[PDB]
RNA sequence: GAUGUCGGCUCAUCACAUCCUGGGGCUGAAGUAGGUCCCAAGGGUAUGGCUGUUCGCCAUUUAAAGUGGUACGCGAGCUGGGUUUAGAACGUCGUGAGACAGUUCGGUCCCUAUCUGCCGUGGGCGCUGGAGAACUGAGGGGGGCUGCUCCUAGUACGAGAGGACCGGAGUGGACGCAUCACUGGUGUUCGGGUUGUCAUGCCAAUGGCACUGCCCGGUAGCUAAAUGCGGAAGAGAUAAGUGCUGAAAGCAUCUAAGCACGAAACUUGCCCCGAGAUGAGUUCUCCCUGACCCUUUAAGGGUCCUGAAGGAACGUUGAAGACGACGACGUUGAUAGGCCGGGUGUGUAAGCGCAGCGAUGCGUUGAGCUAACCGGUACUAAUGAACCGUGAGGCUUAACC
RNA sequence: AAUUCCUUGUCGGGUAAGUUCCGACCUGCACGAAUGGCGUAAUGAUGGCCAGGCUGUCUCCACCCGAGACUCAGUGAAAUU
RNA sequence: CACAGGUGGUCAGGUAGAGAAUACCAAGGCGCUUGAGAGAACUCGGGUGAAGGAACUAGGCAAAAUGGUGCCGUAACUUC
RNA sequence: AGGACCGAACCGACUAAUGUUGAAAAAUUAGCGGAUGACUUGUGGCUGGGGGUGAAAGGCCAAUCAAACCGGGAGAUAGCU
């Protein structure tokens, strides 16, 4: 099957309507640290809520 | 014929003396606290809002807060109403137990059936399935021709098609009540009703008979 | 449908899966902390948690059960005579899953498996 | 649960030794016939001299199913073959004199009573 | 669930006999005839064991009048007056389903004589 | 500058000139059973043998096996037996190539769905301050089938043979909905047996591979053959039809005025969806009671303070689920895993001891192990926050205070 | 009849029921003797028919294991219009 | 095309096996240049299935089933 | 001994499913036939287009065959679109 008609740019921007991407509403700052992490991640320096998980 | 709300417990058996064993489902029912009274001259219909349960006071909103403490009653897991007939007068905070059930002998149960996702025809339709070799290509459970040519020229409306199955609101109808056991706030019902086990139904005196 | 079932398929078959189990629940005791992905390492929990338990009472007949479901007598050997006592009085959780982001390759969400008492 | 083409063997002397239903009775569209239900049967194999010849079209109860009889207390009483009573094709009283094996209570009515008295074992 | 269980607990027996698979046992069943209602006796070898408590069954397997046949009974069910073992047999596996295929001798289970 | 063609399969949908069931008039209608016509489309309306067949015939059913429209419905759904390519043959025709007024054996069926349509499932905004929970019912959909037996009663009817209406009860077929307590199937995540071979140093014990190597059982879940329930009663208005009173037309007349009955059709009654029903409804509860500045002076714009009810997000997840969504829970915690006890399943582990030449047997021992189950238990993971959403809510008129 | 239109000829056998099959009959529309006639053991991925075993072919589908399909990250077509 | 295709010769370990079949290994060589999840319909490739057993269908298509070695035994017909 | 038998290599290609914008302009997977012979295969050679070759299918003659391909006559002709 295919189109009998080509699509038009208005039909193909209102599918992509939801093709939006979403930011990360906020981000977690550690206790000890201070870093800025995603929520119940550990942060990239190996902290995560307060303690030192990861040595490097 | 106002109805009260259970949660099924399961399905379990009752030999009686005469060698018989009625397939009988557990419905735990218990107390009914009455929330609300609707009428005509405020509501323009007659019911009665029911709770039963017990939920955390961490997880009821204010909003559901205020219209409990307006009863006098503890918060229940959810709220059900159920409709009033003629010569039936109850009070708010007015508990119901599951002996209002004591003298009846058929009742309807509605519950939620088990989800079955998206289902093929076969599954949720009782489509005869193609043949399964004889040179069939591709078609083994597939639902067919879904129409005719160009007179229609279209699917008619409430085609049998594929897709959600169960998870609905299902009523059974006319289930013997098999035993009425106030203390252990229990209904024995005969016979399977729709829903897992720890769904919530509703139970009401048939309205057939 | 798949109620109530558990167990997790991993688009692998059951050979693959058990034999890539027994692969990390070795690497797991070697050296106390790995990372995996996140769904790979909530399965693991499985499979490494019944192994340390099994390794609290020590007798031939256990350690022959361990021999049999890590086929390396190494991790055995630290299995019953490390960590066993170790967390003798623990009574069960002896993981602990981070969530560590996600894998630059395939954005995998990644995570540390570690026993909940490695320290240093 | 016996169906069409479903070879049955024979508990009465009526002479047939195995029998193929080649209808289940009752109503339109109807599946199977369980114990005491009644069926047409074609005789594919028969006695020499027999009360009844191989090719003869009649009727017969069904007396024995290896999916066995289900009870009021779920109890079930399966059997090792299916065997069926040749029946007179009018009358629908059975035309052998003899019961062979085992029989059920299912077959305990007014029509079928004459097979209750002459079973072995019900 | 601690609601069923007691639910089903009350209507257990509470004295059935020890049985394994493999043992003969007679079992005497009530047939209710209207008012006469009398006891039938069922002797054959249990093949098949369901331990589910209330829902507990068991199979036993006998040879009548020439034919095969298997019943399943409901332990639990008012319709089993007694079960009683006549002959202990010695069997290696649960589930005994290779009988169907055996007759005579050769369907024989040796007895337990422990 | 291509609208695939017979039959079958799957899935249908409508008409009524009705095959069955329902209602009725007439009968050359005693009863039983029919005949014929009228009303009625709610539901239902065979499996096989033969042949590509549709049909047809036959066999055996059923209450009945309706007739037609739908591109002789349905090949971007299947099939490809027939027909209608290329090979070959027979009969036949032709001098022949070849052909059929025939027959016979063999012979590639593509398409990832843009739009409409349809089945499901979300996101946005709206509904006029915001929010949570419960509803009302405009409308829409589903369902609507029936046999046999017994009682009434061997009564009414009939010379007998035979044999009811009306009414009541029981038990099935098919169809549907749900469910897994039972009977079972499956259960490559549980236990065991065993073949070949490789390895763990060897023995013993185990693991890998050989379709899960091959099998024998089997938990939970799912599920049907399993077992529970349904079709209704009733009400309103009627169809054909039957009347009551009653003139026009001193009679008669069911009709003109008036009145009564009358079917599975219709409107309800039963089940489900359902306020986007923009005609966006109702009830109950909850939340927010700050200060200024400017202009063109408006349902105007900005500044500081403030950020609620609630929501979302994230996490642990679920008999919820393609994804979303929906439900549970997040330390004031049993949401998931683990652990502990039980259960269940398999069937008496390993080690040791004894007996035997040995294979093996016996004891320790219903042992060991045991997935989705049950009951528990904070050991592990569910974090303090942050984020969104504000600050009392237009105008007019009326009643009221 | 690889040939028979009438034709599903008729008769027999086989099936509950056989337009196919087997044995016959002769009325050969339109067999026939090296464009061979008739028969024939063995052979055949050859055509028709029947039976035992066997089974998910089917009544009537259920469940399970895998690979896609679905979601996320990366790359990224096509016919047509 | 870094393409399930095609391409002549030589070499020939162990165990089981008649065997260069086949299964498991050696030496040696590889995991096939997208992954990660989820565990719907439906499609593909498989496993098992109550009772029945060709009723399917143009047709037993497909599937299931049979399957080795030794001894015994083995019909019509025949060109022996 | 044998165009003998069963069966790998090897040579084929009967059936089915898949795939049909393929992994592949003819294959894959499971079955299937021959497998000491009219066998099979390597390297080289010969036959040339109304010609070849053909255990004969109008088969094959470089993915093309009831008359190959390439250049030319050539802007053949086209009452047709
Ligand atoms: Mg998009
Ligand atoms: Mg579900
Ligand atoms: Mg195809
Ligand atoms: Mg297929
Ligand atoms: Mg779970
Ligand atoms: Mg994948
Ligand atoms: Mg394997
Ligand atoms: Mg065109
Ligand atoms: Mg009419
Ligand atoms: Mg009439
Ligand atoms: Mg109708
Ligand atoms: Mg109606
Ligand atoms: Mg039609
Ligand atoms: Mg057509
Ligand atoms: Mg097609
Ligand atoms: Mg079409
Ligand atoms: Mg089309
Ligand atoms: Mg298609
Ligand atoms: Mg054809
Ligand atoms: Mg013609
Ligand atoms: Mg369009
Ligand atoms: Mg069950
Ligand atoms: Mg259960
Ligand atoms: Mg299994
Ligand atoms: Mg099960
Ligand atoms: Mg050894
Ligand atoms: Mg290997
Ligand atoms: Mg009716
Ligand atoms: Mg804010
Ligand atoms: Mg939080
Ligand atoms: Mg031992
Ligand atoms: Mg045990
Ligand atoms: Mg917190
Ligand atoms: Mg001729
Ligand atoms: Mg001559
Ligand atoms: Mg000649
Ligand atoms: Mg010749
Ligand atoms: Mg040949
Ligand atoms: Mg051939
Ligand atoms: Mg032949
Ligand atoms: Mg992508
Ligand atoms: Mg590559
Ligand atoms: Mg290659
Ligand atoms: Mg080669
Ligand atoms: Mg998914
Ligand atoms: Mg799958
Ligand atoms: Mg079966
Ligand atoms: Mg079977
Ligand atoms: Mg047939
Ligand atoms: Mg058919
Ligand atoms: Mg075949
Ligand atoms: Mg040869
Ligand atoms: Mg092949
Ligand atoms: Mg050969
Ligand atoms: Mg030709
Ligand atoms: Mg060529
Ligand atoms: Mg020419
Ligand atoms: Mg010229």
């Amino acid at each position: 099957a295919v189109q009998q008609n080509k699509p038009t740019r208005s039909k193909r921007g209102m599918r992509r309507s939801h093709d939006a991407l979403t930011a990360v509403t906020s981000l977690s700052v550690d206790k000890t640290s201070g870093e800025k992490h995603l929520r119940h991640h550990i942060t990239a320096d190996g902290y995560y809520r307060g303690r030192k998980v990861i040595a490097k | 014929m106002i109805g009260l709300v259970g949660k099924k417990v399961g399905m379990t058996r009752i030999f009686t003396e005469d060698g018989v064993s009625i397939p009988v489902t557990v419905i735990e029912v218990e107390a009914n606290r009455v929330t609300q009274v609707k009428d005509l001259a405020n509501d323009g219909y007659r019911a009665i809002q029911v709770t039963t349960g017990a939920k955390k006071a961490n997880r009821v909103t204010k909003p559901e807060a205020g219209h409990f403490a307006k009863a006098g009653v503890e918060a229940g897991r959810g709220l059900w109403e159920f409709r009033l007939a003629e010569g039936e007068e109850f009070t708010v905070g007015q508990s119901i137990s599951v002996e209002l059930f004591a003298d009846v002998k058929k009742v309807d149960v509605t519950g939620t059936s088990k989800g079955k996702g998206f289902a093929g025809t076969v599954k949720r339709w009782n489509f005869r399935t193609q043949d399964a070799t004889h040179g069939n290509s591709l078609s083994h459970r597939v639902p067919g021709s879904i129409g005719q040519n160009q007179t229609p020229g279209k699917v008619f409306k409430g085609k049998k098609m594929a897709g959600q199955m169960g998870n609905e609101r299902v009523t059974v109808q006319s289930l013997d009540v098999v035993r009425v056991d106030a203390e252990r706030n229990l209904l024995l019902v005969k016979g399977a009703v729709p829903g897992a086990t720890g769904s919530d139904l509703i139970v009401k005196p048939a309205v057939k008979a | 449908m798949r109620h109530r079932k558990s167990g997790r398929q991993l688009n692998r078959n059951s050979s693959h899966r058990q034999a890539m189990f027994r692969n990390m629940a070795g690497s797991l005791v070697r050296h106390e902390i790995i990372k995996t992905t996140l769904p790979k390492a909530k399965e693991l929990r499985r499979v490494v948690e019944p192994l340390i338990t099994l390794a609290k009472t020590d007798s031939v007949a256990n350690r022959r059960l361990a021999f049999a479901r890590t086929r390396d007598n190494e991790i055995v050997a630290k299995l019953f005579n490390e960590l066993g006592p170790r967390f003798a009085s623990r009574a069960g959780g002896y993981t602990r899953i981070l969530k560590c982001g996600f894998r630059a390759g395939d954005n995998a969400p990644m995570a540390y498996i570690e026993l909940v008492d490695r320290s240093e | 649960m016996i169906q069409e083409q479903t070879m049955l063997n024979v508990a009465d002397n009526s002479g047939a030794r195995r029998v193929m239903c080649i209808k289940v009775l009752g109503g339109s569209h109807r599946r199977y016939a369980g114990v005491g239900d009644i069926i047409k049967i074609t005789i594919k194999e028969a006695i020499p001299r027999g009360k009844v010849k191989k090719g003869d079209v009649l009727k017969a109860v069904v007396v024995r199913t290896k999916k066995g009889v289900r009870r009021p207390d779920g109890s079930v009483i399966r059997f090792d073959g299916n065997a069926c009573v040749l029946l007179n094709n009018n009358s629908e009283q059975p035309i052998g004199t003899r019961i062979f094996g085992p029989v059920t209570r299912e077959l305990r009515s007014e029509k079928f009573m004459k097979i209750i008295s002459l079973a072995p074992e019900v | 669930s601690n609601i069923i269980k007691q639910l089903e607990q009350e209507q257990m027996k509470q004295d059935v006999p020890s049985f394994r698979p493999g043992d003969t046992v007679e079992v005497k069943v009530w047939v209710v005839e209207g008012s006469k209602k009398r006891l039938q006796a069922f002797e054959g070898v249990v093949i098949a064991i369901r331990n589910r408590g209330l829902h507990s069954a068991f199979t036993v397997r006998k040879i009548s009048n020439g034919e095969g046949v298997e019943r399943v009974f409901q332990t639990h069910s008012p319709v089993v007056d007694s079960i009683s073992v006549k002959r202990r047999g010695a069997v290696r596996k649960a589930k005994l389903y290779y009988l169907r295929e055996r007759t005579g001798k050769a369907a024989r289970i040796k007895e337990r004589l422990n």
